[PDB]
């Protein structure tokens, strides 16, 4: 069948978060819990959903009523945000499964402000006729940015891609590109990447795109 | 019915398990007692019930609490399970006060440490010796069920698909091959005669017990469910 | 109050007679006595009852006579069948409390009596795992003791009857293995008084 | 000291064949079942297979997803297990992961895995571009200067990004890569004080293992 796992999840540093797959052999199967960091390494922090393998950090329980097993985080930790996998069986043959996994995130308090750095096509970049306009956004905490790009004061939905990474223990970033044809930006005025940081109505600006 | 009836009899669980025992009285008696045998054999008196839920209470545990039903079905609820707590549930029934009780066929439960140290027998079947058939005239057979946990079997012997007693010998009880291994021998004998006789079958059931329905095994093997394992053999070796 | 009785094993041999000692204490006037028999493997039977302050209560073969006077009822049989190996309780109910009090127990091992006792170990083999270090003990004296295991990897059952197809006789057995593949039977079967009859095989 | 290594992987064209194997150390792979497991990028984790032992006949068990073009093999003359992978299709592009379970080990070691790449494109050499500011945008709280290099032309596995070969480690920052028109892209910048570069060397060292991409890009000014 289908094992259900929040999407995502949020706890504050030092209080207790819960994560809930509902799994409707559950009753009859065992469940697991994997940690996957941004490193990608599998990590399993709880098996016969509730009997924490050593080496694992005690705040990990994992308790399991009915069709509904739960991992458990005590006083969560910082270095505790990362994938959250519930495994469990399904059928006579005891086919394995795995959840939507959970995106639980850990917030910390210190609100900083965005760094943007809009970066000019390169010589040899223009050489091959293309137009590749880097905006990046550097030390922010936490809420996504939307950093949307302008010509001459109006927004350009054309050739752009965006991301919204967080690495560097507390320090969120992101890359938002734009693609354009050498002969626009050469024939371009105002180039520009407007970020929108969380709790304010941030614009950093920086309208870039003016010297020569 | 005029006979007590006990489930289930066989109960293997892990600690913190919750389990319930069962028992239907003989019909017409009223006085239903629970008893308790532990190592060896030491009948303990748990908790008594007369005509309904009236009692007389006993050691029997806080966590344990039975009750009578209108067919005077009575269950006792096991909870929070220890390995202390490992012994042989009886029940028994009788009429108006001090006439003969009546025990069940008893609920052996056993709660372990580690489920997963639960694990079948291996049953091989080990043929007479060509010098006892010659000097004795008699073929011996030996059966031995080896490396099984808890020691909860019961072989049988089954010689041409009719089951057998007469020349049979189990041993009385199971040995601890190991801290977590048990084993089991028996004996069959039967004429040289009839050893011989290429027609004629010989088999070693071991029934062992293992879990069941509340199968919570975990994901990296086979269950140990209760089940049959055997070993035949027939007549005289080809020569 | 209490019902003590025996607490040895009384092992006895077929044939010669039996008595479980069984008193009681009771502060109330009692109602009925009774001694169960509890077979291996099976729950605990009634094996006779009594009431009366003589009635030599009989039943399949055992009998037992209660007095009052010197609180008793004593168990005996004059002639034991090896069935007869079990547990025994002594129980009573007394008014009052209503209690029925139970006896500790008693085990009871009657042996097997062999007329031309003999003793031989052979080696049997198993057709399935190439692996199979086993001895087999029979026909030996009722009266011997078998000995034990001095090293793991072996081991050494306790003697056991068998009586074949009512026939004749019956055999004391008695069966030992082991992962030392370097043993042979008579030395697994240390201190032996029995021959140890094999050789090659014809054909 | 228990060690599983995946091996195999590759970009292939779609409707294609793979097979994938899974090495084991630390050990008795005798007394285990082992099972596969692929996950897609921005994908969860998703359960191939299993194979159980000898005493268990072997029983091989496959997902839905791969039931009938996906099978496992076990080799304990080797202490491995295989993937043969037929009719393979983009969305099977995914990295495989190989565990194990035993009679009291469930599924505590993973392998590092390995990336199978299944689509209908070839290893599109990356192109690294210097990044660079000092267009002195009238509002310069430079207290520290960025920049980076912009590699774009790739699509194989991942790549790497050095600076300095090392020696540059604080400052830097290696974003996630991006999906353009068939061919990835991505950008490592690096904060250091005003007065730090354009006396100091800042290059980049960039690397595509797809194909030998040894290249360096000694960021000059404009
Ligand atoms: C058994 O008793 C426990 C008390 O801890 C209770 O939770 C449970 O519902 C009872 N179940 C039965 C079948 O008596
Ligand atoms: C289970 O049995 C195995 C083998 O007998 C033993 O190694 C282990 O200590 C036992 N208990 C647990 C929790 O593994
Ligand atoms: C197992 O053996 C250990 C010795 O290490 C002993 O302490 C323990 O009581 C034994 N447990 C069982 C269930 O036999
Ligand atoms: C196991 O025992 C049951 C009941 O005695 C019998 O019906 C069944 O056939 C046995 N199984 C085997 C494999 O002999
Ligand atoms: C009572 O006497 C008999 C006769 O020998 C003996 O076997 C039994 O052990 C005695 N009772 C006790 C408690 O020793
Ligand atoms: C053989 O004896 C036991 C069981 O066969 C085994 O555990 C042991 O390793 C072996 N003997 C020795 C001395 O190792
Ligand atoms: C040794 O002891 C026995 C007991 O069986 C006696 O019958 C006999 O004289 C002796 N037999 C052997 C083989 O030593």
């Amino acid at each position: 069948y289908e094992l259900i796992q929040p999407s995502s999840a949020s706890v504050t540093v030092g209080e207790t978060v819960k994560i809930t797959c509902s799994g409707d052999q559950l009753p009859k199967n065992f469940a697991y819990w994997f940690q996957q960091k941004s490193d990608k390494n599998i990590l399993l922090l709880i098996y016969m959903d509730n009997k924490r393998p050593s080496g694992i950090p005690e705040r990990f329980s994992g308790s399991t009523s009915g069709t509904t097993a739960t991992l458990t985080i005590s006083g969560a930790q910082p270095e505790d945000e990362a994938a959250y996998y519930c495994l469990s069986s399904y059928g006579d043959n005891n086919d394995l499964v795995f959840g939507s996994g959970t995106q639980l995130t850990v917030l910390r308090g210190p609100k900083s402000s965005p760094k943007v750095t809009v970066f000019p096509p390169s010589p040899e970049e223009l050489r091959t006729n293309k137009a590749t306009l880097v905006c990046l956004v550097n030390d922010f905490y936490p809420g996504s940015a939307t950093v949307t790009w302008k010509a001459n004061g109006a927004t350009i939905n054309d050739g752009v891609k965006t991301t919204k990474p967080s690495k560097q223990g507390q320090n969120y970033m992101t890359s938002s590109y734009l693609s354009l044809t050498a002969d626009q930006w050469k024939s371009h005025n105002r180039v520009s990447c407007q970020v929108t940081h969380e709790g304010e109505t941030v614009e950093k600006s920086l309208s870039p795109a003016e010297c020569l | 019915d005029s006979g007590v009836v006990q489930s289930p009899r066989h109960i293997i669980k892990e600690k913190g398990g919750r389990s319930v025992l069962t028992c239907i009285p003989i019909s017409g008696h009223s006085n239903v007692v629970w008893y308790q045998q532990t190592l060896g054999k030491e009948l303990k008196f748990l908790i008594q019930h007369y005509e309904k839920v009236e009692r007389d209470k006993g050691f029997l545990p806080s966590r344990f609490s039975v009750q009578q039903f209108d067919d005077y079905h009575s269950e006792m609820n096991m909870s929070a399970l220890e390995l202390e707590d490992s012994a042989m549930y009886f029940c028994a029934s009788s009429l108006r006060w001090g006439d003969e009780q009546y025990f069940g066929p008893g609920t052996r439960l056993t709660v372990l440490e580690d489920l997963r140290n639960v694990t079948p027998p291996k049953v091989s079947l080990f043929e007479p010796s060509k010098a006892e058939i010659a000097n004795k005239q008699k073929a011996t057979l030996v059966c031995l069920a080896r490396g099984f946990f808890p020691d909860h079997v019961e072989l049988s012997w089954w010689v041409n698909g009719k089951e057998v007693h007469s020349g049979v010998s189990t041993d009385p009880q199971a040995y601890k091959e190991s801290n977590y291994s048990y084993s089991l021998s028996s004996r069959l004998r039967v004429s040289a005669t009839f050893w011989h006789n290429p027609r004629n079958h010989f088999r070693c059931q071991v029934q062992f017990h293992g879990l069941s329905e509340e199968d919570k095994w975990p994901e990296g093997s086979p269950k140990p469910v209760t089940q049959n394992i055997s070993a035949e053999a027939w007549g005289r070796a080809d020569c | 109050d209490s019902v003590t009785q025996t607490e040895g094993l009384v092992t006895v041999t077929e044939g010669l007679p039996v008595k479980l000692n069984c008193t009681y204490q009771t502060t109330y006037l009692t109602i009925a006595f009774f001694w169960y028999v509890q077979y291996l493997n099976e729950a605990p039977q009634v094996l006779l009852k009594s009431s009366t302050d003589n009635k030599r209560t009989e039943h399949q073969g055992f009998h037992a006579t209660l007095h009052k006077s010197s609180s008793s009822f004593h168990l005996q049989k004059s002639s034991a069948q090896l069935s007869d190996s079990a547990l025994y309780y002594c129980a009573l109910s007394e008014g009052g409390n209503y209690k029925y009090v139970f006896g500790a127990g008693t085990r009871l091992k009657v042996i097997a009596h062999i007329q031309n006792p003999e003793p031989a170990v052979y080696q049997l083999k198993d057709p399935r795992s190439q692996d199979s270090t086993l001895c087999l003990f029979t026909d030996f004296d009722s009266q011997i003791n078998v000995p034990k295991t001095m090293e793991s990897g072996t081991f050494i059952t306790d003697k056991t009857v068998l009586d074949m197809k009512a026939m004749d006789s019956k055999s004391n057995g008695a069966i030992a293995w082991s992962n030392q593949t370097s043993f042979t039977c008579q030395d697994i079967f240390k201190e032996t008084n029995a021959t140890y009859p094999s050789s090659d095989v014809p054909c | 000291e228990v060690y599983l290594v995946e091996s195999g992987g590759d970009l292939v064209q779609p409707g294609s064949s793979l097979k994938v194997s899974c090495a084991a150390s630390g050990f008795t792979f005798s007394d285990f079942w082992m099972y596969w497991v692929r996950q897609a990028p921005g994908k969860g984790l998703e359960w191939v297979g299993r194979i159980k032992n000898i005493p268990n006949n072997y029983a091989t068990e496959y997902a839905d997803s791969v039931r009938g073009r996906f099978t496992i093999s076990r080799d304990d003359s080797r202490n491995s297990i295989y993937l043969q992978m037929n009719r393979l299709r983009v969305d099977d592009t995914a990295i495989y992961y190989c565990t194990r379970a035993g009679r009291f080990d469930h599924f505590d070691y993973w392998g590092q895995g390995t990336m199978v790449t299944v689509s209908s494109a070839t290893t599109t050499a990356p192109s690294v571009y210097p990044l660079a500011p000092a267009c002195d945008s009238t509002t310069s709280t430079t207290d520290t200067v960025t920049l980076g290099c912009l590699v774009k032309g790739y699509f194989p596995e991942p790549v790497t990004v050095s600076w300095n070969s090392g020696a540059l480690t604080s400052g830097v920052h290696t974003f996630p890569s991006v999906l353009h028109s068939g061919l990835y892209s991505l950008s490592s910048s690096v904060t250091v004080p005003s007065s730090t570069w354009p006396k100091q060397p800042i290059t980049c060292n960039v690397a595509h293992p797809a194909s030998s991409t040894k290249v360096d890009k000694k960021i000059e000014p404009r």
